RNA sequence: AAGGGCACCACCAGGAGUGGAGCCUGCGGCACGCGCGCUACACUGACGGAGCCAGGAAACUCCGUCGUGCUGACGAGGAAUUCCUAGUAAGCGCAAGUCAUCAGCUUGCGUUGAUUACGUCCCUGCCCUUUG
């Protein structure tokens, strides 16, 4: 589900950005939420 | 019609090695269900017949009287007949090599000993139960045939590969299950 | 009124007092206790329109334990809303009803469960025995 | 002094794993050890196991580590991972044969049997148990390999680091030659001891000694 | 099916970090809100094969579990499966032979769930305290799992599992 | 790694001895053994695997590796074996002992090449082997605890290091009296011989910044 | 070979599990091997009194005694491998077949009453084409 983008907020006015996701060598669908680390596409996710 | 669905029900007295005897003989090739939990009580059996859409079902149950009991039974008129059957412990296993085995094709049928008997009842079954899918058109490719003959009072279920060469020339090679069945209770349907 | 998996409760409805009895005792009681509530539950989940009432009370029982328990249950709020007019409330009985099963599950109607079936195999049911021919 | 071991899952303690142990029973009508001082005809006639044969390294390995103060004090215990896939638990308090021969008809009755009772007690001494290994050790347990080609670490440094409630499990190659990865699906990473090659009970001394300094173990 | 109340009913509608809350009384994603966590906390105890005294086993271990420096008891159960989940552990290859593993998400109701069997799970395991108290088990170590929510001290595989899926990634 | 020998007696070097050494050869000859020889006898003047083992602990130690290591072998009867730093020991006790057993018959094991002695035996005092400047100490349960670490930064610049361990089952620290300056403990629980090594080994490792 | 599909008798996610143990009953052998099981390693327990009720059932709830000590072979099982996605699994039990007596079987039947998934990825099977 990698992450897609991270379209943030500002500077200072965002507890965390949101981020899409689905999957490559596995699923694939539309999403977004629960994560704040501040990794990248160049980062990946699990479905 | 569609091809008919078998339904395999484990019975309460139902054990491991007859488990083992059902998922060898059934598997999803692909018209058949199976069942953990099932009886023959009554009544349930016409019940699952209805609500799983399964014209054809096997209880499994097993005790000294009737061990390793199969009960082959047909939603039409003219049902039921206990087939118990017994294996050797030394028998050896063949997994699988001489059969890559496509899954979900017309099996061949050769009976040995067609009568005559009240029995018939038997070819009847075995030809309703696996026979699958009614064609017009049959690519000549293969595979596999499913031979019945009479014992001297059993009948011996078994499976074979077809291969041919030019020598004429068919051979088989089994590949099981190697089934002795030995008959018991039946009911017959009504004229209506 | 209402069965329950297996077991089943009947509903006791005309006006009345105090200690509503069940089976022939007092949901002070009800004795399998432990979650002994969900049972007094009804009467206090009354907690959304009514206190208590002032009505009726009848007696269950079939197949086991926590089976009659959930059985009673029902039972109980099942039989609040009675019609009425005479039991339930003589105008609009949605009183109770959408709020006796707005947090529901007992008198919210009885759940499609129930037991039977098996199999020629192992113990039956879908647990079909334990084989590994060699 | 309570005994330790995998039942507990909560106190800081040190674990090593012989990963890779040689042990294997022979035929002949007796049994015995597969071992390179009385099968290096056979071994070679059937073109392999070279070294394959070595359960004196195991049995080294035991002395050295229950021989030590740190499993003394109760803070260690070991548990065996056999080339052929057997993993086994060591009672602690287990007095492990001196020599080898007597180690070998032990550990031939040990596979057989799968365990290895004190005549008055209950509880086992040895005893083989289910994969994962990962499943018996500790909640809070660093697990790392030794190897000779990792950054090389001073042990009683590395072991300060650890949370006051987390345990270290050291995974040794019992063996005389080999790839250290025969734990890297476990394992957080892999630290050396010292610039030269070390044996696997020397790599045991090792470790111990440093977390016996650190520990506070005399 | 099938607990109680009361007891405490400190209702903490707070402490849910990362998602979670929007599935700290939920299943679905398969169930609906399995009552509040705390209905399969009771739940993920029936370990020996049937629930109730199970029922009990929870209750008991929560006026223990609260009883014992009182963190309102259900926040305490709640910030047990709280700061105790995975978050992205590795799983399989493939690419290789002879895989290697790479690592990732933690679908939420997973991070609630594999942590709930598992604080569970630890718990079962007594052998420390080998006590007579299955519901302190049970507790302390969910106890040692909000005062162990300050390291470590019963979980601990709870970060391994994380603190693992770094290196191997 | 220059190779230490008890010609140089400059250098500061760590040296063990291993004394009350079991290694007597049976006349069949193979060496006196517990395992073997149980039936045919007391057992303690028997444990030639002690020893075997200790050498392994000795020989494979990072101290040995960096050659600032030097082992004796001083048996139960009073034969002196001086230790090549080098040589790789046999690992299994069986070739050990056909090893043990040559080496008595002919006072020295010769590498097959080198002018070298991997194994000498050599003529008593030990004191006669040692450095000059060289502290004489005795293993012992039954004396004061220490740091094998703090102990060795007080040592003179020049000062070597000889420590007496019994390679015995049991028995008086006693064997080494007549040599010792100071008898010590290095553990609050008794240790094998091996251990004792180690222990001595990897302390001295850590004073010594090796490695 | 290719290309692609379906399935808990196939994997994944887990669940319970046998394979270790004692006895059980089969297939061999003719001291011993392989299989289906039964009950156990115990503190979610055993043990006594008590509460109830299913298609004086038991598992089970309460009250009390034992003190994690082979207590009131076997210390949770190698390599393998079984089965199952909900009135399931799992545990607990009874009716019936068996029958003069005999159930560790079996077909059933109720009693408590989970955890699991985006699933398709790969290992096994099957299939459908093409391709020889």
């Amino acid at each position: 589900v990698t992450l897609a983008k991270v379209i943030k907020v500002l500077g200072r006015t965002g507890s965390r950005g949101g981020v899409t996701q689905v999957r490559v060598e596995f699923l694939e669908d539309t999403s977004r939420t629960i994560v704040r680390n501040v990794k990248g596409p160049v980062r990946e996710n699990d479905i | 019609i569609v091809d008919p669905r078998v339904l395999v029900t484990t019975s309460r007295d139902p054990s491991s090695r007859l488990m083992a005897f059902s998922k060898e003989i059934r598997l999803m090739f692909p018209t058949a269900i199976r069942l953990n939990r099932g009886n023959l009580i009554l009544p349930d059996l016409v019940m699952s017949a209805q609500r799983e859409r399964l014209s054809d079902i096997i209880l499994l149950h097993e005790h000294r009287g009737t061990p390793t009991a199969i009960t082959i039974s047909h939603f039409p008129h003219g049902p039921t007949l206990m087939a118990s059957l017994h294996n050797v412990v030394l028998r050896a296993d063949i997994p699988k090599s001489i059969k890559g085995t496509v899954s979900e094709s017309y099996p061949h049928l050769i009976f040995e000993g067609f009568r005559t008997p009240l029995g018939q009842r038997v070819v009847k079954i075995l030809k309703h139960l696996f026979p699958p899918r009614d064609p017009t058109n049959n690519a000549k490719s293969g595979n596999r045939v499913i031979t019945f003959v009479n014992q001297d009072d059993c009948i011996e279920v078994r499976h074979h590969v077809y291969v041919r060469t030019n020598y004429n020339s068919v051979e088989l090679s089994e590949v099981g299950p190697r089934f002795t069945m030995r008959p018991f209770s039946i009911t017959m349907g009504t004229l209506e | 009124f209402g069965k329950k998996k297996s077991a089943t409760a009947v509903a006791h409805v005309k006006a009345g007092k105090g200690l509503i009895k069940v089976n022939g005792s007092p949901i002070t009681l009800v004795e399998p206790e432990i979650l002994r509530f969900k049972v007094y539950e009804p009467l206090l989940l009354v907690g959304l329109d009514k206190f208590s009432n002032i009505d009726i009370r009848v007696r269950v029982t079939g197949g086991g334990h926590v089976s009659q328990v959930y059985a009673i249950r029902q039972a109980i709020a099942k039989g609040l809303v009675a019609y009425h007019q005479k039991y339930v409330d003589e105008q609009s009985k949605n009183e109770l009803k959408k709020a006796f099963t707005s947090y529901d599950r007992t008198l919210l109607i009885a759940d499609s469960r129930r037991p039977e079936p098996k199999k020629f195999g192992g113990k039956g049911a879908r647990s079909r025995f334990q084989k590994s021919y060699r | 002094p309570p005994v330790l071991t995998s039942k507990d899952k909560i106190t800081k303690r040190m674990i090593v794993v012989l990963a890779m142990a040689s042990l294997e029973t022979h035929k002949i009508d007796k049994y015995v050890l597969l071992n390179c001082d009385d099968h290096q005809g056979l071994l070679k006639k059937m073109g392999r196991d070279i070294s394959e044969a070595r359960p004196d390294i195991t049995h080294q390995c035991l002395l050295t580590l229950l021989d030590s103060p740190i499993n003394k004090a109760g803070k260690l215990q070991v548990y065996i991972q056999t080339s052929r896939g057997i993993l086994i638990e060591v009672n602690p308090t287990v007095r492990i044969p001196r020599t080898f021969k007597r180690f070998s008809g032990l550990m031939v009755q040990l596979l057989h049997k799968l365990s290895i009772r004190s005549v008055n007690s209950e509880e086992k001494l040895l005893k083989v148990i289910k994969n994962p290994i990962t499943d018996h050790l500790p909640t809070k347990c660093r697990k790392v390999t030794l190897s000779f080609d990792a950054p090389v670490i001073r042990v009683q440094d590395y072991i300060e680091k650890l949370d006051d409630d987390e345990s270290i499990c050291v995974f040794v190659g019992a063996m005389a030659r080999g790839k250290d990865n025969f734990a890297d699906e476990y394992v957080d990473e892999k630290v050396g001891l010292s610039n030269y090659p070390l044996s696997a009970s020397v790599a045991c001394s090792k470790f111990c000694h440093g977390a016996e300094d650190a520990w506070n173990i005399l | 099916e099938i607990k109680l109340f009361n007891k405490w009913s400190f209702e903490e509608v707070e402490v849910k970090d990362a998602s979670l809350v929007d599935y700290v009384q939920v299943r679905q994603p398969q169930c609906p809100i399995i009552e509040r966590l705390t209905n399969s906390l009771m739940m993920n105890g029936r370990n020996n094969g049937k629930k109730l005294k199970a029922v009990r086993i929870i209750k008991h271990t929560l006026d223990i579990i609260n009883v014992l420096t009182d963190q309102n008891p259900i926040q305490v159960v709640v910030d047990a499966i709280t700061n105790t989940g995975p978050r992205e552990d590795t799983t399989r290859v493939g690419g290789g032979g002879a895989a290697r593993r790479q690592a990732v998400d933690v679908s939420p109701l997973r991070r609630v769930n594999q942590a709930i069997a598992l604080l569970t799970i630890g718990a079962r395991e007594a052998a420390f305290r080998n006590i007579k108290t299955i519901a302190e088990t049970l507790a302390e170590e969910l106890i040692n799992a909000a005062k162990g929510s300050s390291t470590s001290y019963a979980i601990k595989k709870k970060d391994e599992l994380e603190r693992v899926a770094k290196s191997n990634r």
